[PDB]
């Protein structure tokens, strides 16, 4: 998921936004 | 903006500044 994307990868803020409330 | 590498405690940062006052879930995966 996201939190391992991030760190093996690359991720956008625009990825992030989606885990916003 | 620019992509990002975040690890840790680095991503819960990153999601706090995008999202404010939203707030947020930071869920890894288990
Ligand atoms: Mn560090
Ligand atoms: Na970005």
């Amino acid at each position: 998921g996201i939190v391992e994307q991030c760190c093996t990868s690359i991720c956008s803020l625009y990825q992030l936004e989606n885990y916003c409330n | 903006f620019v992509n990002q590498h975040l690890c840790g405690s680095h991503l819960v940062e990153a999601l706090y500044l995008v999202c404010g006052e939203r707030g947020f879930f930071y869920t890894p995966k288990t």
